[PDB]
RNA sequence: GACGGAAGGGCACCACCAGGAGUGGAGCCUGCGGCUUAAUUUGACUCAACACGGGGAAACUCACCAGGUCCAGACACAAUAAGGAUUGACAGAUUGAGAGCUCUUUCUUGAUUUUGUGGGUGGUGGUGCAUGGCCGUUCUUAGUUGGUGGAGUGAUUUGUCUGCUUAAUUGCGAUAACGAACGAGACCUUAACCUACUAAAUAGUGGUGCUAGCAUUUGCUGGUUAUCCACUUCUUAGAGGGACUAUCGGUUUCAAGCCGAUGGAAGUUUGAGGCAAUAACAGGUCUGUGAUGCCCUUAGACGUUCUGGGCCGCACGCGCGCUACACUGACGGAGCCAGCGAGUCUAACCUUGGCCGAGAGGUCUUGGUAAUCUUGUGAAACUCCGUCGUGCUGGGGAUAGAGCAUUGUAAUUAUUGCUCUUCAACGAGGAAUUCCUAGUAAGCGCAAGUCAUCAGCUUGCGUUGAUUACGUCCCUGCCCUUUGUACACAC
């Protein structure tokens, strides 16, 4: 009932796939809706010195963390969500379902 | 007695410290992840913080 | 550190280890007959008669209740 | 709930204690890894080692005890953690199971 | 140590019934959960116990871990004069 | 092999050549030496220490200096030892101390218990002239090593090299070498082209009712969110395709290559990085740790903590730095810009609002787990009109004082932000030295890091944006070859 599922995952192609079965799922059972809402990719930068100590060289690094964000509104029913909430599950991927 | 450990310790690097190896300073806060940074040196490898650039 | 003479004075003042004393606690003689009651005791209500009353100088002070207690019995 | 960000950094440090504690105590089961299987209301841990039989314990303890440990620690019902075990073949793709048995290997006395 | 024996039997209570003792290597500050005994007191005695031979012992990042072991719940057992196969703590 | 004030060849704006910005000179925030007491805790001292220990520290971080407890001998035994230990409790003398650790004394759970016998725990006590790991450096150059074969008695040598190009033992090629490996190159992220393929009520493009204004006459701005549509031309993910010197002209046993004309996106690998061979330094690191070999405390300990300080102390010398030494100005009023990035669940961040005010200050939820909100981040120099005009002066902001409040229960050796003030050296700086070939030197800023409070620092991003260079081995460095050597911890 008016539901939003959205995957918020760092393993891009567990991400693509998901999201391409998800899609297919939904066009092969009927079920009317948009894309999937693409967002832009969270880059995390921090950076560190290499050296424990004081000393060397001021050399830097910068430890890189990236995240995709896709997001799909679903108007489907009480039966097929939990159908899809107990199958087609792919792992590696962060995939959460709310509400409004 | 109830006067062991009187004074506060509310802010600065007397609550901050490492999840590894218990370090006050040079503790990066950053993310709530609250490790010091040769650890997220040690750990990046196997946690998933991966250098490209 | 290495080269510190702690002008300070000796202070070896390890507590008392118990000296064995003699036994203690009369409260009151009573021979064949009903025994009564000395040393007055505490009345408080969640007490059962068990606190020995702090009479040090006309004055005295319960044990239950750690922290408050002034009274004059 | 909270952020997302902090959500998958904890992830990663959760991650990272569970492999040092793995590899401090199940190193001589012959522990060589662990992957987290997020699923709702289900967290699912694989691990594939070499001493299996050995790291099982007789009837599911050291696995139940394992299980329990981070169950009371995040006051999850019981069942909702659960820890899988295999074994993978050509154990030579380990180099951590490889580091660990030479590892007890020196303090044994071998040349 | 001089250590109350209420909060010791809590403890070894807490020891059966679950089969492992959970204590971050937080020390100081006494007040641990679900428990008003000071949680310093509470690592000493389960340290003690370690040292006496029934339950293994693991730091992990300063969280001391705990596990009861084969002759540990035994001992546990014994003490507490339960009836055979009622409750151990690595029951399923 | 090393070195040569030996030769040849090939390279480098951590080298120069023509320059630009500079610093060294002034003030003032930072670190080191020296000076000081009880201390001003230590690491390191050319590149490869000196805004570096992510060290922007008020009372932990605090490793140092004054004072104040328990001793945690974990684990068993010899001796007091329920005719009862052991810590622990209310008051004046003592101590900031409402911590009996003691002086006038009255005890509630209580055999873990006092010395030693054995052994343990902690340590930011050392040793890096014991380590591992992480670095930095040798070394931003291209070098390194087997198998087999050849050479020499042997250490070893060839392979791994004449000549040409490249950034490159990159290759062409010659050839007692053939066959392999690593490094390099390949490799991956970032930025630059598509008006094309799948997708955007977290926004618009294009049409109408609510529309209001300029206005009446035929155009522009926006809001009206179950108020009706096609798409992404502006915020984006992907087999995505594409620069491989593509085509052509010149030089080269015209082989590898180099210099020129261009639609095409760039024709110096299209750029900027990560990773980076073999060997080594006695280079940093025991101050990152319940990591250690060897010495230190084992009980008036260096073991965990409390109140003050201290690392900010200043006669002096140095090191990245910010503002400067005025008219391209200083100040005053009007017109607008994006990006790296962060932001509150058992705690309270980024703060959108009405208001009381010169400013800094003071309220309840509406906004936000974050393409929706903070944030068109309306930022800075920047464009137009204005005052002053060469006086150390309206330039320069600092050394003094007076005030207003969020921080911290605690500012004080101004923490901080505003108003008045002060008007100090400084008139572009000697010898001497750092960065630089494109959106880059530089000038302006913004986000994050350490953030209770505090950036003049660092990590990145964005705006405005230049003449300079296409060469060299002259100084300083790198590699290879030849060569000399009485060097070999190696000039």
């Amino acid at each position: 009932i008016k539901i939003r599922i959205t995957l918020t995952s760092t393993k891009v192609k567990q991400l693509e796939n998901v999201s391409s079965n998800i899609v297919k799922n939904a066009e092969q059972h009927n079920l009317v809706k948009k894309g999937p809402v693409r967002l832009p990719t969270k880059v995390l930068k921090i950076s560190t010195r290499k050296t424990p100590n004081g000393e060397g060289s001021k050399t830097w690094e910068t430890y890189e963390m990236r995240i995709h964000k896709r997001y799909i509104d679903l108007e489907a029913p009480v039966q097929i969500v939990k159908r899809i909430t107990q199958i087609t599950i792919e792992p590696g991927v962060d995939v959460e379902v709310v509400v409004a | 007695e109830n006067v062991w450990f009187s004074h506060p310790r509310r802010y600065g690097k007397g609550s901050r410290q490492c999840r590894v190896c218990s370090s006050h300073t040079g503790l990066i806060r950053k993310y709530g992840l609250n490790i010091c940074r040769q650890c997220f040196r040690e750990k990046a490898n196997d946690i998933g913080f991966n250098k490209f650039r | 550190r290495k080269k510190k003479v702690y002008t300070t004075p000796k202070k070896i003042k390890h507590k008392h280890k118990k000296v064995k004393l003699a036994v203690l606690s009369y409260y009151k003689v009573d021979a064949e007959g009903k025994v009564t009651k000395l040393r007055r005791e505490c009345s408080n209500p969640t007490c059962g008669a068990g606190v020995f009353l702090a009479n040090h100088k006309d004055r005295l002070y319960c044990g239950k209740c750690h922290s408050v207690y002034k009274v004059n019995a | 709930l909270i952020s997302k960000k902090r959500k998958l950094v904890a992830d990663g440090v959760f991650y990272a204690e569970l492999n040092e504690f793995f590899t401090r105590e199940l190193a001589e089961e012959g522990y060589s890894g662990v992957e987290v299987r997020v699923t709702p209301t289900k967290t699912e841990v694989i691990i594939r080692a070499t001493r299996t039989q050995d790291v099982l314990g007789e009837n599911g303890r050291r696995i139940n005890e394992l299980t329990l440990l981070v169950q009371k620690r995040f006051k999850y019902a019981p069942g909702t953690i659960v820890l899988y075990a295999e074994r993978v073949q050509d154990r030579g793709l380990s180099a951590v199971a490889q580091a660990e048995s030479m590892k007890f290997k020196l303090l044994n006395g071998l040349a | 140590m001089l250590m109350p024996k209420e909060d010791r039997n809590k403890i070894h209570q807490y020891l059966f019934q679950e089969g492992v003792v959970v204590a971050k290597k937080d020390f100081n500050q006494a007040k641990h959960e679900e428990i008003d005994t000071k949680n310093l007191y509470v690592i000493k005695a389960l340290q003690s116990l370690t040292s006496k031979g029934y339950v293994k012992t693991q730091f992990s990042w300063q969280y001391y871990y705990y596990t009861l072991t084969e002759e540990g719940v035994e001992y546990l057992r014994e003490y507490l004069n339960l009836p055979e196969h009622i409750v151990p703590g690595t029951y399923i």
